[PDB]
């Protein structure tokens, strides 16, 4: 789960 | 006679000021998710207001992220959605 | 007590997706974004949206697209809609050749800069990272 | 079954970030009139966004600044609602 | 499953802060007219059935731990919280008599993990303040 | 009318  | 040059104005943002935004590689990112699934749903028949409330709702509810990396691990998220609306909104009719 | 939807088009939809960054701004891939943008194509195209869909944008390019959609004529249009997909920090979203402040993207759109969409509902969906700090939860 | 910490806040600013708000010496300021009129009429039977909405609208129609000074001369406002709710919300029943 | 629990004992505490006078070293003047925005607040939120606190003239530090107590009462059986802002105010700060202090200070201690009795429950704060030195022209 |  990545981040913006 | 006159208007407000700012109003009239409409933000939702995937989060709050200061936060992070989380994205799924596979799926997409939280936010997105919950606008398309409650606009598939709802998008001519409730009024913009409500509709955001629900993907405020769906993306506080149904979204906790998950990472290798613990900093990154359960955490949660919120969105917000800003209005300089004057009237209800309606994509309808 | 609502907006006059009366009109031959619902209006415009601008997507800029930013998927790919130059290296100079040392932010990675935004995997997943892609079918962010088809998802929202499709929904605002549903709602009746004239929707086009820009990928991997400078800060020029954004506040050139911006810039040229608030000078078009909306006279027969009910509203706008602009949807950004890209990194972020706050009060500033990144274009591929770095950051650009999300208040001059929407300013062009202002009732004495903008007098065909005045009185009409201009929406900006923004997914991208407003700071670091992250939300733990309760209970 | 985690909730986020920040969820459920709703900001109701007077003005948009920036912006200066405007207040009558004799009737009190902009917002907060167009707020109680709007309350005292629709505080019962209206969702919170709603009784904003028209919060925006009266504000932004009924008020022009009047003063000696140009600068603050013919001057307009329009409020600035903030939600991270995750319902809709009724003061009743 | 839409709407907010409104089905408790009362609806909640509002809480008004009335910030009329201020000390000459923050260079803001009187705020004329405040007074009667703080007396239709109260008339309206008793109306709707908030247990309304009329607090005047608050320092910083009185409003940081004002808030900070109303925070850590037992809010178990209230329905939501309110809180009324009128004072002077810059980009995300507001005046106390004794200077500025910034408005999520303020209200970060009604967070989720701060205030577990208001957890799922709406906090709603009003803010009458400006926010800046620009103003609007107004169009057409 | 004056400024907050």
């Amino acid at each position: 789960d990545e981040v913006x | 006679y006159k208007i407000p040059v700012e109003a009239d104005f409409l933000f939702a943002y995937s989060t709050v000021p200061g936060y992070a935004s989380m994205r799924n590689p596979g799926r997409g990112s939280w936010f997105v998710q919950a606008l398309c699934s409650i606009l598939e749903e709802h998008g001519k028949d409730l009024e913009i207001m409500q509709i955001l409330t629900r993907v405020n709702d769906r993306v506080a509810r149904h979204f906790e992220s998950q990472s290798d990396d613990p900093h990154f691990h359960e955490k949660k998220q919120i969105p917000c959605v800003v209005s300089m609306l004057t009237k209800e909104l309606y994509f309808s009719q | 007590y609502q907006y006059n939807m009366n009109f031959e088009k619902l209006g415009k939809c601008i997507i800029i997706n930013n998927k790919n960054f130059d290296k100079v701004t040392g932010m990675g891939v935004r995997n997943g974004t892609d079918k962010d943008a088809e998802a929202l194509f499709k929904c605002f195209r549903s709602l009746g949206f004239d929707v086009i869909v820009y990928n991997d944008c400078s800060c020029a390019k954004m506040q050139d697209l911006l810039k040229k959609a608030s000078e078009e004529d909306h006279t027969n249009a009910a509203c706008f809609a602009c949807i950004l997909l890209s990194h972020g920090e706050e009060n500033v979203i990144y274009g591929k050749d770095g950051v650009t402040p999300i208040k001059d993207l929407t300013a062009h759109f202002r009732g004495d800069r903008c007098k065909t969409l005045l009185e009409k509902p201009k929406l900006f969906f923004i997914q991208a990272c407003r700071g670091t700090e992250l939300d733990d939860g309760i209970q």
